[PDB]
């Protein structure tokens, strides 16, 4: 089945660097784009990071707010995603989800979320 | 950005009753909405993608219709296990946009 | 609209990968099956031999309890005299060419034991039919 | 656990070698020129646009291009669509007359002697009854002699009366589009490095080959598939002296062949609506069509295969070149057509050098034949009419054909040959990227699940 | 409720315009004579009675007979059958031979003019060696003069080597029902009054059409299909000069064309099993052939159609008819054929009068020729033999094809002149009732249900 | 008597005929569908066309859920985009050629709808037949 | 041992037989059904007879309940004015081909019955559809 | 219970009567000599390994043979590959001129006559003004005299021209194998006791037939098909005088017919590329060409088929021999191919007994025709060439065509009378075992079953 598992959050102090991961199984990884998206403690919802499936063009999406500090890469070979944060904000603390897209023209949505991994920067 | 606002805010129905909850967008998004259902202490779950097709495993009980800028998810005889919070979604344009949610209530 | 969607190749794209790997997508070899004075009838003898090999695998497939389902479960057991090999490498670890090479001698034997286990599992439900 | 079920699975990619009838596919570019001014223009198909090459990552194919299909059935329509082009034209059976011929008006030298004969004859016109005496011209290769006086005949008299050329049909090379039809694939071998056989392990699976211009050179392949990086030669076992040697070379060389006589037209009435088209008067000198080549390119082109036959031959071999030490008039030139007439040429200021392993163009003299017999059949010839003006055409030389001397003694020399033979080995060099396989979905395999009822 | 689903529907009445090859249906009482002594009786199909004429209520539907398809189609298939059958029968080439003609033995008057010429002159033999010299007689529409002595020569051998016509076909006109094939049906409009375009209220969906004969008239369409109330006119755009009107009156007009000269058949033989049919002596007295039609009928006739063509340019319009200008001889004239034998007559004692808004028979001089070009093709031709006895017969004049005058002054006169040109608009007037439609099932539908798991 | 060749029509029988009563008869239009040296290549080159454009809408039927059901429900919505329009006239105020000038431009969008609304139900019940 | 030439029959092998033998394999008769410059225009219309006629039959199968299922039971009841012979007998006494004699006449009338007892089931689909 | 249901069954077997277009299987063996040496070896199909002949039991099968097809398209097909044999080779037209025949050199007795006349005529060359003077030899059978001296003429000069025959290609049978489509079954009676008609209750089903010969003679059918145990006679209605008695008989009667003239060859050129062989020298002595059968093997068949003939006849019957009292000469000879060449003998020593109800050879005099019409078409011959060399051949009789005497008085003899007529009653000794049937599956049979809901 689809799975997907994230790891790596923590405290972190201002200014910090964090890199979560999450660990997918289920379906042909490298095909498939990924993002990650957080959840607010107040249960607001927030695009993070893309990175596009390999038949997909492979390129990397961020808003604007996070650009110059967040990464999202993927290593295929082991089915594994990656977010590196840098300079990490009070206003980044979150529940993170790993999130899996769909397939075709109507595939743009998010297919399947992980549990989500908590990040607290203070 | 693409603004969606959901209506209402929050709403307290009896179980077995039906709900119309509503999704506007600041721009057209003619087919780019899907709805998902966040119930307490879990993930959310993807319940209707694309404005109107249904998902399996998604209760028959769910509709979706709208075109354009208006959208409105149908909950046509709501269960106990169907009250959580509600968001709507555009992939028309980056950055990816999140409705405030309705929160059902029993 | 943002197109984020996952897409996996298109004809023959899994032909070397392992069984986990080629049986997510077999419908796109599936549809490019029928569509896509004398050299009309090259177009002639192209277009009667499509036709024919389409209809002749629509038609094995057509007999056996598998109408247009493209992939199903059947009766029949496995004799190990056939492959015998293990169930957890080849799914995995082999691809597809090897085991046509391995297994072409023992088809029109599994192709007769299906169509028997087919119209033996038909009878029987007239059979159930017939009584109530 | 091990009570394992067959499971059947439609639509699976494997495929095994077969060969079956394949089939154009022209460009709707050339459906403008109206009702067949080439042959297969309007016969068969328009073309599709952007054909979905796609790779087939992580598979090696043991390709052939020697034991190849799908390159007999190109050279056997292409005869048959040749003879197709010739039906309608019109029979030349009665133009078997004893001829009288002298020496056409020039000033002749001994050393050079009249390649153009006179040749004025008696022939009936449309009415039965009378017979009109015409004259014409005629080169040498076209008149024997019939042996005071001096009469000829023409030389295709024996043995084979054949037709003449319609001037509606041109015969240009147009490309062709091989395609496979519905549940067959073409694989084409992406591999930069390729000989003949051998596993090409980057291959992609076509539709519809890339356009094929169908032409017909002995030697020197003309205007077609120059290689990637550098000069590949290819064969079969190069320790036989029976099979060429297609070199196929990666920067092309340019020919430049012309005729510069005016060679007005005229026409004969044979009969009811038969006319002949037979050259009349000749405007300005009487020079001979040659071909020329950059010495520059060309030495450096031969400096190159003669790198990449050592690859073949070990290093320290003297590799010399010569001109085909004998043979027919077909096999010992360079016979090729341009803008609708039939050169032979005489390739011996080209294939003549030897190496060992520490401006100004080369002319080569070409002549002229007007009857053709391509592909040496038993009974047939084309008697190509005349064409008006001055001929000239410009084409890349892309790839040789060339033959090792059998030595059988402990030499280092290699005296390699030239030599067309087949005309299949042209098209061996537009053919080898591709091969046809034969699509077997609806496999079966093993696994725990049973069918319900 | 409101959750409405696609529901798709296989097998549903909806229809497209196309076009695809139609094939025959000859008559099975046709199929008594044997092996062909008509142009197709065993080389197309059987024919099948009652065919299914369902109406169609409810129907509109958009008619066309100028943009319409199968009539270029028909015309393509009676071209080829026409040409397959007069190749297996024997070629007339070597007649082309300069011949020696006078007069016919007649009493030359200075107002008649020798119509015949003799045309002695020489002939191989079925022998190559002897050569026979016969005679024959031939009319002033197949020689030309060979420019003392006077010797002519046939017309046609320039350019064009032509046939013999094979007394085993007939040229008579036979039914032919044309019939859709599978996936297409063929609408017919019922309407009582329907010009050329239009949408027709009432059709009906036939599998086969009604006999169709096969006739060969230039101007004044002949022997088919009288219209039903009124004389029905019909054109594409009236104020334009260059489409023809195309007129189809009610009631027939019957003509009488005779030619009461015997005119003996013989046989010359060519070679082996090639016999030639040439006129030998002619029997009793030599008489011009012509044709009649009432004048009473006639009149009454132009009198409906100037009435008719006043309801399309207004009354008080003084309509004058006259006698197609010039032209070739194949449009000059009303060509036509009678029992095997072609006919140019002369439209000029017809096409005479002038009209305002408030017992006897006309005779037309005809004349015959031998040859034929019908279709006016490039390379063809038809020697068609001469026929024994004197010969009558007798046809329905059903329909004219008219013409305007290319007027550009304020006037009121429009002088209309006959005039024959392609022979497709003849089809035209039978292949107007006709389309054909291509059936398109699988529709889609919504409705309140959803495909239960 | 019984048997009458009043409502009993023929080919194209209700084809101005109203939804209600012409999706009574479907198998009318359905059976006059593929059965009915020169002149035969043109029966030949009729044939090849007529099985062939039978087996195309037999195979776009084919990759949706309707096999050769030839009437069937489906899960898509009806988006009002399309038509707008009640249903209770649909059924009895037009003919199917006004249905068809009044849907052409949303044709080749609904087809496309209809496959993925197929294979997405394709392998969602074989994700349920997997687990059991 | 275990696998015998005897009760292996061939193509037609049991057209002699009894009708509850002949439906033990009815697939034999099935699968040779479709497989198996002027000589090449006689492999072409032997092939465009073959595979219309094999069309035409999965057509008149297809407009049925039955797909290609081989085998189905139907709603319309045996009016013994057709047959009027005992059930115990017709299926151990005569044979098919014997059978094909008795009842060619009621042919076409059978073929009419089922497409309306299959359309008519249709529709009823459809309305207990419709209603939920 | 009562409630009984219909079942329809899908792939049942039941057959009907049908007629479709058959194919070959020429065996892979016969595919070794190269490009059609004989007809129909590259053309139609190659045959399969093991045709799985596979019996059919408690099945019973109404037969025949009389209103049998699949001898009607053999004889179509092989009417049809002959003439496509024929397209390829040389036509023969320039050679019908006035001959100059006297007696060949030979020891003339008045009571034999010239077989073989000497015929030295003009013939024109390659070259189309020249013509040469060339002698040939000619038999008597092939030239007529046209009326001192003495000048004869082809006897098909008249009304049919006709070709040669390409000496590539060989009248020899090969095998061949009718081959059904799929679908269609081929029924194969296996009775050892099986006259024309009546029910085969053993029956197998084939898929392709055993090898058939095609050969042609008219009386005493050669080399296939004997027959099992005893001599059996099949016809139409016995006591029909118009239905032809084909006997076939068990054990083979062997033929050892030769030409022992050496029959020298040469070929003279009629123009370019079109050689034409005529017979020049005769080497040795003027011999005639005979055939011989044993006399102790051909009285004991006829021993054998008197007694079977008694069985339709009764006993008691004096049956008697005669020789076929009048007729053209291909139907009152046995008119058979040995070798490329057309021997023509004269059973008038076989067929001549009577009988009652109580080392050395039979000779019989051949005689030798070039020219061919076989199937009596009307505008066709067929020029066969000399062969070098003597000639002798050895067949197996087989079997005979007879035809009984129309008798209508009360007598007890019966005095048979061979004759061939139709060429489909031979190839009825070799189609009468084989019916084609067309699969008809989709029965059905009513049970207690419902299809639920
Ligand atoms: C291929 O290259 C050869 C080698 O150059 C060409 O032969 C040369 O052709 C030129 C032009 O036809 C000749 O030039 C002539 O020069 C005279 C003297 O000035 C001048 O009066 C003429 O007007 C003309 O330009 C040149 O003589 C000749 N070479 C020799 C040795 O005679 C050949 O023409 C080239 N082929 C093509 C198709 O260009
Ligand atoms: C000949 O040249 C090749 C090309 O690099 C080289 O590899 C080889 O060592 C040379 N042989 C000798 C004997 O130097």
């Amino acid at each position: 089945e689809v799975m997907l598992v994230e790891s790596g959050g923590g405290l972190v102090k201002p200014g910090g660097s964090l890199k979560l991961s999450c660990e997918a199984s289920g379906f042909s990884f490298g095909f498939y784009s990924l993002s990650w998206v957080r959840q607010t403690p107040e249960k607001r919802l927030e695009w993070v990071a893309t990175i596009a499936g390999s038949g997909v063009g492979g390129q990397t999406y961020y808003p604007d707010s996070v650009k110059g500090r967040f990464t999202i890469s993927r290593d295929n070979a082991k089915n594994t995603l990656y977010l590196q944060m840098s300079s990490l904000r009070s206003e980044d603390t979150a529940v993170f989800y790993c999130a899996r897209h769909g397939e075709g023209k109507y595939g743009s949505n998010f297919a399947y979320w992980g549990q989500g991994t908590t990040l607290t920067v203070s | 950005d693409v603004v969606l606002t959901q209506s209402p805010a929050t709403l307290s129905v009896t179980p077995g009753d039906s709900v119309s909850l509503s999704c506007r967008a600041s721009q057209t998004i003619s087919d780019n909405l899907h709805w998902y259902l966040q119930k307490s202490h879990e993930s959310p779950r993807l319940l209707i993608k694309y404005s109107s097709q249904s998902i399996s495993g998604i209760p028959s009980r769910f509709s979706g219709s709208g075109s354009g800028t208006d959208f409105t998810l149908n909950i046509n005889s709501v269960e106990t296990e169907d009250f959580g919070m509600y968001f709507c979604q555009q992939t028309n344009s980056w950055p990816l946009t999140f409705g405030a949610g309705t929160k059902l209530e029993l | 609209a943002v197109g984020i969607g996952a897409v996996f190749l298109g004809f023959l794209g899994a032909a070397g990968s392992t069984m986990g790997a080629a049986s997510m997508t077999l419908t796109v070899q599936a549809r490019n099956l029928l569509s896509g004075t004398v050299w009309g009838i090259k177009q002639l003898q192209a277009r009667v031999l499509a036709v024919e090999r389409y209809l002749r695998d629509q038609q094995l497939l057509g007999i056996w309890g598998c109408s247009g389902k493209l992939i199903c479960c059947t009766n029949v057991p496995w004799n190990s005299s056939w492959s015998n090999r293990n169930l957890s490498e080849i799914w995995d670890n082999m691809t597809w060419l090897q085991w046509d090479k391995e297994i072409s001698n023992y088809t029109q034997i599994i192709y007769g034991l299906l169509e028997e286990s087919q119209n033996q599992q038909e009878k029987n439900e007239q059979d159930l039919l017939a009584l109530d | 656990a091990e009570n394992l079920w067959v499971t059947v699975y439609y639509g699976v990619p494997v495929w095994k070698d077969a060969e079956t009838t394949l089939f154009c596919a022209s460009d709707a570019k050339a459906y403008e020129t109206e009702k067949h001014n080439v042959w297969a223009t309007h016969a068969c198909v328009p073309t599709d646009p952007n054909p979905q090459e796609i790779h087939l990552e992580n598979v090696t194919e043991e390709f052939n291009m020697w034991k190849n299909n799908m390159v007999e059935q190109m050279h056997t329509d292409i005869i048959s669509l040749w003879d197709q082009s010739l039906k309608p034209c019109v029979k030349l059976t009665p133009l078997c007359v004893t001829l009288q011929c002298t020496n056409v008006t020039n000033n002749i030298t001994d050393d050079m002697r009249g390649e153009l004969k006179n040749c004025s004859f008696n022939m009936t016109t449309e009415l039965r009854d009378k017979k009109q005496k015409v004259y014409s011209l005629f080169y040498r290769l076209d008149v024997v002699q019939i042996n005071s006086n001096k009469e000829y005949r023409l030389i295709n008299c024996n043995t084979s009366a054949c037709t003449q050329a319609c001037p509606k049909v041109s015969f240009e090379p147009i490309p062709i589009h091989y395609c496979a039809p519905a549940g067959f694939a073409i694989l084409k071998c992406k591999d930069k490095k390729f000989n003949g056989t051998g596993p090409c392990p980057s291959v992609s699976t076509v539709q519809c080959t890339h356009g094929i211009k169908p032409v017909v050179s002995t030697q020197l392949l003309l205007n077609g598939s120059l290689a990637e990086e550098e000069v590949m030669i290819r064969s079969e076992n190069i320790t036989n002296n029976a099979k060429n040697i297609l070199v196929q070379f990666n920067t092309p060389v340019q020919i430049n062949c012309t005729r510069p006589n005016n060679n007005t037209r005229k026409s004969i009435r044979i009969g009811p609506g038969q006319a002949f088209y037979a050259t009349g008067d000749i405007i300005g000198d009487i020079r001979q069509a040659h071909c020329n080549v950059s010495k520059a390119t060309w030495n450096e082109t031969l400096g190159k295969v003669v790198k990449q036959l050592r690859k073949h031959f070990g290093n320290n071999t003297i590799i010399r070149f010569a001109n085909s030490s004998g043979g027919d008039l077909e096999v010992t030139t360079h016979s090729f057509n341009c803008g609708g007439e039939f050169f032979y040429c005489n390739t011996s200021g080209l294939f003549n050098s030897t190496w060992i392993s520490n401006n100004d163009s080369i002319t080569l003299p070409c002549r002229i034949k007007q009857i053709i017999n391509m592909w040496q059949r038993i009974g047939q010839c084309m008697y190509a009419p005349p064409i008006q003006g001055v001929i000239r055409c410009v084409s890349n030389i892309t790839g040789l054909i060339l033959t090792r001397d059998g030595g059988s003694t402990n030499s280092t020399t290699e005296t390699f040959r030239p030599g067309g033979g087949d005309m299949r080995d042209n098209w061996r060099s537009e053919l080898y990227k591709y091969k046809v396989v034969k699509i077997e979905p609806l496999g079966v395999a093993p696994t725990r699940c049973k069918r319900r009822v």
